[PDB]
């Protein structure tokens, strides 16, 4: 089998920078015949891949005139000449020349854009989900930059650190933010003997933590 | 064939 | 162009069949070739068949584990694996790369655990709590086994404003979520509604987000 290596595994990008993906094979790749079969392809998360790039130059129909293919025998290279909101994802070098046909590890592209706040939103347990015994509180905190950030759950003035469950989100292809959600989950016994439950998040855009919260009792 | 832009089968 | 079958939950030892099935062309013309992304690795190329003569190759670690055959008449392709273990575990995709039709892929978790549906929980807010002129509300999907699940607002009317978290597995059982933000009118006049479909155990649910009341 013939090993595809390409760096860098991260690449980080201002909104308009060029960007360079580089591939280096094993062996070389062109075939007997004239031809190198080796093409470059994108995947944002969750979605069927996309060839960009083909027989190492051509472009596929529908691909900007800013993505460029270079490269030759063993050392290839992918060109971004301006990058955008929408190249967020991961890209990878695919040989098809030798048998079998062999991918690169891929590289993931990310993009360094102005700094947001974010916009957080509390929810106490559906009542449906009540009657059947427990109790889920959720945080949403949505369309914030840069990633790192962090939620302490106060329940009546004390910190809880168990039963959170936290989830991100990959890099908004539009605005290029992030949103996460954090749910706390108890038992309702647990639930009903307290009142005030806060959600506290605290994020690089100040020092000073959005706290939202609710007082069951009054609703 | 034309029925792939990869090696043809052999 | 390529659709392909559902996600599913065979258990260890079993077999299992793929069917991809192409609309707008004929696979006749195309080589299908399929290939596997445990999601964590890159792509793996498992094989690939000319249906209209029914000729394959398969990899080396595939040999004998897959199994590819056509079928004209009904425009589909199948890639049958044998013999299933954990490192089959995976979301395989069907391609024809001359003119780069994908399938949406197909999820495959071999376990020895049986399947379980999702429960759905509506979210809607405390107490009016208004930040301006917009309105944030939720759906909360939990303890379902295997993945994926596919959610929607409206059968996906409610193409903005959205934001659909990552699973996260805990006590073998995942969870979900989903927020949605619109405009303070719309909501509560017209109804929104959140669409679960668990497709490894044929549940489709509906969840009407409606205020709450005495709670």
């Amino acid at each position: 089998d013939v090993v595809m290596t390409q760096t860098p595994l991260s690449l980080s990008v201002t909104i308009g920078q060029p960007a360079s993906i580089s591939c280096k094979s094993s062996q070389s790749l062109l075939d007997s015949d004239g031809k190198t079969y080796l093409i470059w392809v994108f995947q944002r998360p969750g979605q069927s891949p996309k060839r960009l790039i083909f027989l190492v130059s051509k472009r596929d129909s529908g691909v900007p005139d800013r993505f460029t293919g270079s490269g030759s025998g063993t050392d290839f290279t992918l060109k971004i000449s301006r990058v955008e909101a929408e190249d967020v994802g991961v890209y990878y070098c695919w040989q098809g020349t030798h048998f079998p046909h062999t991918v690169g590890g891929g590289t993931k592209l990310e993009i360094a854009r102005a700094d947001a706040a974010p916009t957080v939103s509390i929810f106490p347990p559906s009542s449906e989900q009540l009657t059947s015994g427990g109790a889920s509180v959720v945080c949403f905190l949505n369309n914030f930059y840069p990633k790192d950030i962090n939620v302490k759950w106060k329940i009546d003035g004390s910190e809880r650190q168990n039963g959170v469950l936290n989830s991100w989100t990959d890099q908004d292809s539009k605005d290029s933010t992030y949103s996460m959600s954090s749910t706390l989950t108890l038992t309702k016994d647990e639930y009903e003997r307290h009142n005030s439950y806060t959600c506290e998040a605290t994020h690089k855009t100040s020092t000073s933590p959005i706290v939202k919260s609710f007082n069951r009792n009054e609703c | 064939a034309p029925k792939t832009n990869m090696k043809h089968m052999a | 162009k390529l659709q392909q079958s559902g996600a599913e939950l065979v258990r260890s030892g079993a077999s299992v069949k793929l069917s991809c099935t192409a609309s707008g062309f004929n696979i006749k013309d195309y080589y299908i070739q399929w290939v596997k992304q445990r999601p964590e690795q890159g792509l793996e190329w498992i094989g690939w068949i000319d249906p209209e003569n029914g000729n394959s190759e398969y990899a080396p670690r595939f040999q004998g584990k897959a199994t590819m055959t056509a079928d004209t008449l009904s425009n589909t392709a199948y890639l049958q694996l044998s013999s299933l273990t954990s490192e089959d575990t995976a979301v395989y995709y069907c391609n024809a790369d001359l003119h780069d039709y994908w399938g949406q892929g197909t999820t495959l978790t071999v376990s020895s655990a049986k399947t379980t549906a999702p429960s759905v929980y509506p979210l809607a807010p405390v107490c009016g709590d208004t930040t301006g002129s917009s309105v944030t509300l939720g759906c909360l999907v939990k303890g379902y086994f295997p993945e994926p699940v596919t959610l929607t607002w409206n059968s996906g009317s409610l193409s903005s404003g959205v934001h659909t978290f990552p699973a996260v597995l805990q006590s073998d059982l995942y969870t979900l979520s989903s927020s949605v933000t619109v405009t303070s009118s719309t909501w509560p006049s017209q109804s929104i509604t959140c669409n679960v479909a668990h497709p490894a155990s044929s549940t489709k649910v509906d969840k009407k987000i409606e205020p709450r009341v005495t709670s």
